[PDB]
RNA sequence: CGAUAACGAACGAGACCUUAACCUACUAAAUAGUGGUGCUAGCAUUUGCUGGUUAUCCACUUCUUAGAGGGACUAUCGGUU
RNA sequence: GAGCCAGCGAGUCUAACCUUGGCCGAGAGGUCUUGGUAAUCUUGUGAAACUCCGUCGUGCUGGGGAUAGAGCAUUGUAAUUAUUGCUCUUCAACGAGGAAUUCCUAGUAAGCGCAAGUCAUCAGCUUGCGUUGAUUACGUCCCUGCCCUUUGUACACACCG
């Protein structure tokens, strides 16, 4: 299935904790700021983290 | 050993492999009113070997009664002329 | 061969002891909105027409 | 100079590269014209795009194709993908986007394979069997 | 003079920094060249059983040795040639030059 | 219509196939409206093709085999029994000859005769197992339209195959006569006999 | 395309060298029906006999058939390459012979009993009815005994 | 590492496995895939007004 | 328009060429024709027994012309094929090098082919002109 | 996901690596190809088509390889929770 | 008879490997040469199945090729209980397989051949490669077994208790 592990979810959680203004709802810019703002040893992992952060930013923007 | 088959005899068909004047004018007058014609049609409906069937197909498409629509090998397809 | 043409509007679920059959809700086309619930062999989903060799039976379940 | 492009069509192992330019309306494949592809039914299969759009779009353009790799039928699919991509490339490069897009719309609405390629790349074989999934046989007694 | 340098190793990044300092040395000295012609990689496969004895499942392992080969063509007079050969000896990579 | 020429000459009949409507070499995929409103949407017309061979990704999803062209499904069913695995070229060859045989006889559209035949030989009610414990029993149920299509094509192909086995009547013509028999409804065709056998056993175990 | 009507010249069966031969079939495979001759030698000797292969067996002439058998019992005279023969460099003469319809089983028994009388391995295997060519005999072939 | 050792009663196998720290690698991956770093953004005192500093 | 073997079809052209050569005088024949199986794998000899040398000749002239340089080895791997090794599974096997050498030497005699350096044979200009010119004659033959 | 006498953790899974696919975007190359020039063969010659040619050179990297890289994260939309 | 298209991969230095070409031989094979330490030459591995034409004819028959007989070559110090190959001849079971049972959900099954491992010679074996390419599901626990929980137990070499 498309479910994701705790490294993804906790990383996404922490980035939205202390970087909510600097990022946004756009998958592309979230990836292109993720690459530098958090050192990640896997490109596929970076993409997964970016996707979940955008999921949570859509949730935050309505409610 | 055991077989699980029966293997009885049959006619051991005597399809012609050469012909005579009776078979010749027979096939000349009887092969029309056969909207579909092929090697197998002549064999099963006229009780002739498949070589005669093929050679007669060449003969009949040369004079012109049977109109081919496909002259592909292993399957020959003819109508009749009208 | 008097048959009945009826259309599945809902699929209830797989039945048979081996998941080999299904339960469906089927609406008669002649005299519409008179429903019935019946069985199917092959793959099927909603809105799907099906011939019935009789109309007046409803097998509930099976093992 | 010349108005010309060079595209391709891939397959299982077959790559068919096609050069297109302004000519006199000729089509060739391995130096042999389009009517000599010779699976003799797949011939119509490779005629299909130009029949869909009509030979009007081939009036003063010459296409020459060269093919390698795999079976006869794989070569055929590679050829038709190559000429479809090359015609759409020619109308991307010099002719207007309207003609290109309606052309490509017809090609895709007929079949996705003429432009996009079959990505079913073959699975390897593993041990334990003759193939990728089929194991040999179990015996107990 | 018409030399050809070639490298025949397996440790990729070693070979690649070798080719890189070679070509930047060559281009800083402003010498003709081709690029690093990267040949097809050759994978040596040895496929055998895991089991020393005969029993267990028939489980096969396939070990591989990946070999990478590169080469460049150069022109330079003999003194700079021999200095270029005696420099850029990085371990793991095997090197050889030929002429004509 | 105008016959347009180019530097490489093309045959004029295929130019005709180009200008009006795509077809076979001869036959017209239109006016093949089927009689069974159940089996429509699980047959495939009004998207014509020249060849009965294409690398359609049909077995990835569930009902993508319904969107496959029906005559392609017939070809795909013909190549089996081991020795004829693969060999789609001989499959489409046998289809070409079979359709020509059907159309020299019964002079309407042989595509029409294959769709009327498959909806004729559709099995409509089947039977299924109930377990029991110690002993198994049956119970008769209804059938999906897609399964009618699949069963009809399987029945027709296998009947023509075993009819063609060990006799002079070639597979093309034996398929054609099986098709026209199933088309009219013959009670002499393998397909119809297996069909009403199954419907009878269903009726019993109703 | 050639069609011609066969009259009483045809015969359903015929005779060649102490062996019945079937008409109503192709001559080359009719010849193969005779023992001591297979498809190769039959086709070869029909070409050397200079006669139609397309024609069947029963509808042939006695001059054709005697010409054929004349070739068959002295082939090397009729310029056959001398490696077609089924007994080349015979043990008793060193000549290249062709054994035929009746002589085949005879000469078979002849060289077999030669091995049997010189007490050779192959001879004793032929005697007991075992396998002679070094086969495995443990597993395969129980349904001959 | 794997080793054999011979006592009078027979052989004893020893094996040793040592996982070093990734961060001290000095060549290769300096980390682990399921380990990531979340660097701190320096918080900023706000504008409090619009204003400009010229060069 | 201009014509070449690649412009004309394959089997009919070889048929027309081999027929032209069988009518065209004295080519060359080995002498062991109507004897041999043309391979090690072919379980029988050919059917057009008086023919089939000319078919082989026409095909090799076409084949060499399409290509640049070939050898009797390449020709054997080309013209042979599957063998039924009885019970044992099929296998590729090479055809009769004597047949291919002899048809090539016949072609060198008539001059269609020409021995070529860097190994092999090659189409001559005489071979080039008469092969292409027979191709021109053949695609107008049907009318 | 959360529920909660449990809190916080570790191994396994996932992550990771290889291989297969995509890149007409970078580095490029007679030990891979492409086009063009000359030399040259054939057919039609009317404009052309099909070829051969490493010392004939000129250019390009789409196909071919490899290096660094990019790309998919279920993106977007609609239901369901 | 013609057409006739792959991919993975292996190769000689103080040795005798892959071997192209041309010449002889029906063929196996021999011969004199060549190229290659390899994207370079073997090799575009011109593979097979396939297609196009004909011959065949429903005939244990041109299906099928065990079984045997004679001869010609190669490998090897040595081939005898035939290494292998080539040629001719002999042409037996086998007419789709009984209770049963195996593998399989996509370029997968299945058909097809190819290289490598073994190797002086010997593939019906294996490991990989590509060529042609389906039908049938998107489910269930009914069979065979697995995982978690609840429950029962006179079980603990643990239900073969």
């Amino acid at each position: 299935g498309r479910v994701r592990t705790k490294t993804v979810k906790r990383a996404s959680k922490a980035l939205i904790e202390r970087y909510y203004p600097k990022l946004t709802l756009d998958f592309q810019t979230n990836k292109r700021l993720c690459d530098e703002i958090a050192t990640i040893q896997s490109k596929r992992l970076r993409n997964k983290i970016a996707g979940y952060t955008t999921h949570l930013m859509k949730r935050i923007q309505k409610g | 050993k055991k077989k699980w088959s029966k293997k009885s005899m049959k006619d051991r068909a005597q399809h012609a492999v050469i012909l005579d004047q009776e078979k010749y004018d027979r096939i000349l007058k009887e092969v029309p009113t056969y909207r579909y014609v092929s090697v197998s049609v002549l064999v099963d409906r006229l009780k002739i070997g498949g070589s005669l069937a093929r050679i007669a197909l060449r003969h009949l498409e040369k004079e012109g009664i049977i109109k081919p629509i496909s002259k592909h090998s292993k399957q020959a397809i003819y109508t009749r002329a009208t | 061969t008097p048959v009945t043409l009826a259309k599945v509007i809902k699929v209830l679920g797989r039945t048979g002891s081996r998941g080999g059959v299904t339960q469906v809700r089927v609406e008669f086309l002649e005299d519409t909105s008179r429903t019935i619930v019946r069985n199917v062999k092959g793959p099927v989903r909603e809105n799907d027409i099906l011939v019935l060799m009789e109309s007046e039976r409803e097998a509930r379940r099976l093992r | 100079a010349v108005p010309s492009v060079q595209t391709f069509g891939k397959k299982k192992s077959a790559t068919a590269v096609a050069h297109v330019k302004a000519g006199k309306g000729l089509i060739k494949v391995n130096g042999s014209p389009i009517t000599l592809v010779e699976p003799e039914i797949l011939r119509f299969k490779v005629y299909e795009p130009l029949l869909l759009v009509g030979l009007d779009k081939f009036s003063n353009i010459d296409i020459r194709v060269r093919v390698t790799g795999g079976g006869h039928v794989s070569q055929v699919y590679a050829i038709r993908q190559a000429i479809a991509k090359g015609l759409v490339a020619y109308h991307q490069k010099y002719v207007d986007e309207q003609s290109k897009n309606e052309l490509k719309k017809a090609f895709t609405s007929y079949d996705r394979t003429l432009l996009i390629a079959d990505s079913r790349r073959p699975e390897p074989k593993k041990f334990g069997g003759k193939g990728a999934r089929s194991r040999f046989q179990k015996s107990y007694r | 003079i018409k030399i050809r340098i070639t490298l025949t190793s397996t440790k990729v990044k070693q070979l690649e920094n070798v080719s890189s300092n070679i070509v930047k040395n060559a281009e800083q000295h402003n010498l003709v060249k081709k690029g690093p012609v990267r040949l097809p990689t050759k994978v040596l496969k040895i496929s055998t059983r895991k089991t020393p004895n005969g029993e267990g499942s028939k489980t096969w392992e396939t070990y591989e040795m990946r070999i990478h080969k590169r080469y460049i063509d150069l022109e330079a007079p003999v003194q700079i040639v021999k200095r270029i050969t005696q420099i850029t000896i990085e371990p793991g990579v095997d090197v050889e030059v030929v002429v004509a | 219509f105008t016959p347009v020429v180019l530097a490489t000459p093309i045959p004029e009949e295929v130019q005709q196939a180009q200008t009006e409507i795509k077809l076979f070499n001869k036959w017209s995929f239109e006016e093949v409206e089927v009689k069974d409103a159940s089996l429509v949407d699980y047959v495939q017309v009004r998207q014509p093709i020249f060849v009965a061979h294409t690398a359609g990704r049909y077995a990835n999803k569930r009902f993508r085999k319904a969107q496959c062209p029906i005559i392609e499904r017939l070809t795909n069913s013909l190549m089996m029994n081991g020795r004829n695995n693969g060999k789609k070229l001989k499959a489409v060859r046998i289809i070409k000859h079979t359709l020509d045989i059907i159309n020299v006889l019964t002079d309407q559209n042989p595509i029409q005769v294959v769709v009327d035949a498959i909806t004729n030989t559709g099995p409509r009610e089947d039977t299924t197992r109930v377990g029991g414990g110690g002993a198994a029993r049956r119970q008769a149920v209804d059938v999906s339209p897609l399964r009618r299509v699949n069963q009809a094509i399987a029945l027709l192909t296998i009947g023509a195959r075993e009819a063609a086995f060990r006799n002079i009547k070639t597979i093309a013509e034996t398929l054609a006569e099986e098709l026209i028999n199933a088309a009219k409804g013959s009670s002499t065709s393998y397909a119809i006999k297996k069909k009403d056998e199954l419907e009878r056993v269903a009726k019993s175990n109703r | 395309s050639l069609v011609v009507q066969e009259q009483g010249s045809f015969q359903h069966i015929l005779r060649l060298l102490n062996t019945n031969v079937d008409g109503n079939i192709k001559i080359v495979y009719a010849l193969t029906t005779i023992k001591g001759v297979g498809r190769r030698y039959s086709n070869l000797v029909c070409k050397k006999a200079d006669v139609d292969l397309h024609k069947r067996a029963g509808e042939l002439t006695q001059e054709e058939l005697e010409r054929i058998v004349q070739i068959m019992q002295n082939p090397t005279h009729y310029k056959i390459p001398a490696w077609f023969l089924n007994r080349q460099n015979d043990i008793t003469d060193g000549k290249d012979y062709h054994t035929l319809a009746n002589n085949v089983e005879s000469k078979l028994r002849d060289d077999l009993e030669r091995l049997k009388k010189i007490r050779a391995h192959r001879g004793i295997r032929h005697f007991w009815g075992l396998r002679v060519r070094g086969q495995h005999t443990k597993t395969t072939g129980r349904r001959r005994a | 590492a794997t080793r054999h050792v011979l006592m009078r009663q027979g052989v004893l196998g020893i094996k040793v496995k040592i996982m070093r720290d990734p961060a001290k690698s000095r060549t290769g991956p300096k980390a682990l895939p399921d380990a990531v770093t979340i660097i701190e953004p320096k918080e900023e005192e706000p504008i409090l007004a619009p204003s400009v500093k010229d060069y | 328009p201009g014509v070449s073997v690649r412009d004309v079809a394959a089997q009919d052209f070889i048929n027309a060429y081999a027929s032209f050569l069988q009518r065209q005088g004295k080519l060359e024949v080995p002498g062991y024709v109507d004897i041999v199986k043309t391979s090690s794998g072919n379980e029988m000899p050919p059917q057009d027994a008086e023919g089939w040398f000319y078919k082989r000749a026409a095909s090799v002239a076409r084949h060499i012309y399409m290509r640049k340089q070939v050898g009797v080895g390449k020709l054997n791997k080309l013209y042979g094929g599957a063998k039924s090794r009885g019970v044992r599974p099929y296998k590729h096997i090479d055809a009769s090098g004597s047949i291919n050498r002899k048809v090539l030497q016949a072609l060198e005699k008539i001059g269609i082919v020409e021995i070529s350096p860097k190994g092999g044979r090659r189409i001559s200009e005489n071979g080039q002109r008469d092969l292409d010119r027979i191709a021109a004659q053949t695609l107008e033959e049907d009318e």
